[PDB]
């Protein structure tokens, strides 16, 4: 009931944090910018769990 | 006198639980199962394991 929504709750967290760490550092050097990378969590039955 | 016990054999609904040994009949049959004696039985109950 909840797992659907807390774990993407979750997920777009780091989503919109790996975004605005680019707008922060879009001035510095040697940096490298990121993306999240999100799969999804099955049981052994067929509904889904989140994210 | 009482002449007998007679049970009616119509079917139940259908839970669904998630497992995965498991299975239910949804029409007229009966699992055979096989005791350590020898005699054999017949069953509706389907919760199986190993």
């Amino acid at each position: 009931s909840f797992s659907q929504a807390v774990s993407g709750l979750n997920a777009a967290a780091t989503n919109l944090d790996v975004i605005g760490n680019n707008i922060a550092n879009s001035a510095t050097y040697g940096f490298k910018s990121g993306t999240a990378s999100f799969a999804d969590m099955f049981a052994g039955s067929k509904v889904g769990l989140g994210v | 006198k009482v002449a007998g016990i007679t049970q009616d054999f119509t079917d139940g609904t259908t839970t669904n639980t998630g497992r995965g040994l498991d299975v239910a009949i949804s029409q007229n049959g009966f699992f055979r199962l096989v005791d350590s004696n020898g005699s054999v039985f017949y069953s509706r109950n389907g919760q199986f394991k190993l």
